[PDB]
């Protein structure tokens, strides 16, 4: 019965005999592959080869409990499982060589492990590894002897129906503990809500973290008194303590009235919790879909107003997000709102990336405001965005940064994958190093990358956007080209073409192909900047909803600002600094002058000289 | 644990030291009302501690008024 | 006045809180109630129910 490994190691089998704890639910590929390897004649040493925390201790408890069920073939019939934990480690090897005696003589003891290569080199021992890839690739594939007797096992998380089909396997070890019905409906949602937000710990820790806190709600809302107990409880309360004090008062004439109203509000207050008990127990408690949102919107702080979506308006209004968040340019939204629902829907390959965008025109004119506001319209994070500088990617020693250290010398791969569903983009991507290039042409066309330590990263739910200043030479020229107008009257698809055909002779031929849509950004006039004023003193009443003061501004004094900063090049850069300078300036000294405008109205007119502003009430 | 233990005479000291916390046009409850307001509770236990020790309600109202102003 | 008037094991290796607060001496915990509120919640459940 190997005393000297039982001792020295944790058995599986026993724990799994009694079956006291849930059982493995959607392995059941692992334990026939882990059986298969065990069963061959070469090899039979199969490794857990995947990151931690995927379940590779459940595929051992499959495998144990599989002897429990009779469910192993004959080749593994009886036979114990032992699993000996990396916290046990001269004296230490005087006690190996006699567990794997022991386990040689009996013949059914299968070691399991998170010196020993003469062991592995005559297959004396069946052990199963369970290390990690990046280990297995450092302490195990360096050695020969262990080359050969070790098969790598791909053990990793499963698919959303599996999870789903666990999450309903174990619905009733968590519907008979706290009394709670759960509805089918609830078991798809928070599966999706969880593998929509919360992928950083993998399956199956990441989809059954939900079920905590959105049946305790409801639970605990039906749970309470409703004005009804509470009063009889405080009135028995108090009539206990005057009868105590009675006693204590050598007083017993009034003993016996405080016993009968004691004896009254007792059996008042019996009757009371039988009748709301009854009513209590006529309805179930069912689940909503409702309390597993809220539950996610606290987690990520997501508002509730985004998540409680049908993911299917949030196409139509993605259109009017962007013309609401940025002024004029509709040319672009609309080209770009053409090919997100292609990729949505399906039209477009899964694993390529939804949006492949390229950003051109001249610097100032607000690409990061579009690429927030797209952002934010279809992931509802605005701080969801990843942004690597090609500025510091010159070199060839630069290549090796955002893939990951590799081994032997110690970014965008390990903060895309806390993120997968995030908005990535990128500056001065005409000045960078080739292989940079070649990286990006991977991920538009494989869809995936993989770091040095053999993790593979996803990049199929991300959209890469790239903004190049090259170019921008040739529209500013159009705008010119003719007296009393410009480009803005031709067609935006000879303006695409003719950029398209300039951006190809510095970039390579097979780069573009993989772009959805060129897009391309207009010039800023005199009239475009008036609203962008009216938006800047929106977005300050707005940040002043605290102090409760209405600000308004003329037209006037827009057209007066608008010309202050005034320059193409530049952009929108001058119009902050000027909107700073002259209306906040002299609004802070009010502000900081005993509340003087507090909970009041604030106007600003220009008239012709300066700023008068008019206090009044609000 | 204020308002949870008291029993009913205890609120009728405290109800005797607010009503006559108003008479005597005093502002504050200090703890001149509240020997008053037991005074007048000639049902408690504390009621025997003063009636055996030649405590009477005349004497200890006018030896507190002339303590106050 | 004065003349005119159960698990036993956990108790003693460890110290009860409720007897105290019962005898109203500690002091009163005010703006703790969304805390509270948290921490009942969260242990109240089959799965994760260890609120740290
Ligand atoms: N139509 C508009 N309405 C309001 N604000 C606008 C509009 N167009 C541009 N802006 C503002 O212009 C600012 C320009 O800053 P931004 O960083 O976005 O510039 P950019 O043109 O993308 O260039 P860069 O890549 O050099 O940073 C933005 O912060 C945005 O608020």
């Amino acid at each position: 019965n190997t005393p000297t490994l039982d001792s020295l190691a944790r058995d599986l089998t026993v724990i799994a005999k009694d079956g006291t704890l849930d059982p493995v639910i959607g392995r059941d590929k692992e334990i026939t592959r882990v059986i298969e390897v065990l069963s061959r004649r070469t090899k039979n040493n199969p490794v857990l080869i995947g990151e931690p925390g995927v379940g590779k201790t459940a595929i051992a408890e499959g495998l144990a409990q599989a002897i429990v069920n009779n469910e192993v073939p004959e080749t593994l019939k009886d036979k114990r499982v032992m699993s000996l934990d990396m916290g046990t480690v001269g004296e230490f090897e005087e006690r190996l060589k006699k567990v794997m005696e022991e386990i040689q003589q009996a013949g059914n003891v299968i070691l399991f492990i998170d010196i020993l290569k003469p062991a592995l080199a005559r297959g004396e021992l069946q052990c199963i590894g369970a290390t990690t890839l990046d280990e297995y690739r450092k302490n195990i594939e360096k050695d020969a002897a262990l080359e050969r007797r070790f098969q790598p096992v791909q053990v990793d998380e499963p698919s959303v129906v599996d999870t789903v089909a666990i999450l309903k396997g174990l619905r009733d070890r968590y519907e008979a503990h706290h009394r709670i019905n759960i509805s089918d409906e609830a078991i798809e949602a928070a599966v999706k809500l969880s593998n929509r937000y919360v992928s950083d710990r993998f399956l199956p820790d990441k989809a059954i973290d939900l079920i905590d806190e959105a049946s305790s709600k409801v639970r605990l809302k039906s749970h309470t008194t409703p004005n009804n107990l509470k009063e009889i409880e405080q009135e028995i309360e108090k009539v206990k303590n005057e009868k105590d004090a009675a006693v204590h008062a050598q007083e017993f004439e009034n003993a016996a009235n405080l016993r009968d109203k004691q004896t009254k509000l007792e059996k008042q207050y019996e009757e009371a919790k039988n009748e709301w008990k009854n009513a209590q127990n006529g309805m179930s408690t069912s689940l909503s879909e409702e309390d597993i949102a809220e539950v996610i919107a606290g987690w990520t702080g997501i508002p509730l107003t985004k998540i409680n979506e049908t993911e299917s308006e949030k196409l139509l209004s993605l259109e009017d997000t962007l013309h609401e968040r940025v002024i004029g340019q509709k040319d672009a939204v609309n080209s770009i709102s053409k090919a997100v629902r292609r990729a949505r829907a399906g039209l477009k390959d899964p694993k390529r990336p939804i949006g492949s965008f390229i950003f051109l025109g001249p610097t100032g004119v607000g690409k990061t405001e579009l690429a927030r506001a797209l952002a934010e319209s279809m992931f509802g994070d605005d701080d969801a965005m990843i942004r690597v500088d090609m500025s510091e990617f010159m070199e060839k020693h630069a290549v090796s940064r955002l893939v990951g250290a590799p081994p032997g010398y110690v970014q965008l791969t390990e903060k895309v994958r806390r993120k997968p569903y995030s908005v990535i983009l990128f500056d001065e991507i005409e000045k960078a190093h080739p292989d940079v290039f070649n990286i990006l042409l991977q991920v538009l066309d494989d869809g995936h990358l993989t770091d040095t330590k053999g993790r593979t990263v996803d990049f199929r739910n991300t959209i890469i956007i790239m903004t190049s200043n090259v170019g921008a030479q040739e529209l500013q020229d159009q705008r010119f080209a003719g007296f009393g107008g410009s480009s803005d009257g031709q067609d935006y698809e000879t303006i695409r073409k003719t950029m398209l055909k300039e951006l190809k002779n510095s970039f390579r031929p097979e780069f573009l192909n993989r772009v959805d849509d060129i897009i391309v950004f207009h010039k800023l006039t005199k009239e475009e900047l008036k609203e962008i004023v009216t938006m800047m003193v929106n977005k300050l009443t707005n940040r002043l909803s605290e102090q409760n003061i209405n600000i308004i501004v003329t037209d006037k004094a827009k057209d007066k600002i608008a010309e202050e900063g005034y320059d193409p090049e530049y952009g929108a850069r001058p119009l902050i600094r000027a909107i700073q300078k002259t209306i906040e300036d002299n609004l802070s000294e009010l502000i900081l002058d005993g509340n003087q405008i507090e909970g009041k109205k604030v106007t600003v007119d220009h008239d012709g000289k300066e700023f008068k502003y008019d206090i009044a009430e609000q | 644990m204020l308002f949870g233990r008291l029993t009913e005479r205890a609120q009728r000291v405290l109800a005797h030291a607010q009503e006559e916390a108003i008479r005597l046009n005093h502002s504050n409850i200090g703890t001149e009302h509240l020997l008053l307001g037991l005074m007048k509770e000639p049902e408690g236990i504390a009621a025997k501690v003063l009636e055996s020790f030649n405590i009477t309600e005349d004497k200890v109202i006018e030896e507190v008024e002339k303590l106050i102003g | 006045v004065v003349k005119a008037l159960n698990t036993p094991t956990l108790d003693s290796l460890a110290r009860d809180l409720t007897v105290i607060a019962k005898d109203g001496t500690l002091d009163p915990v005010i703006g703790r109630d969304k805390e509270i509120t948290r921490v009942i919640e969260v242990l109240s459940r089959r799965t994760k129910n260890n609120p740290v």
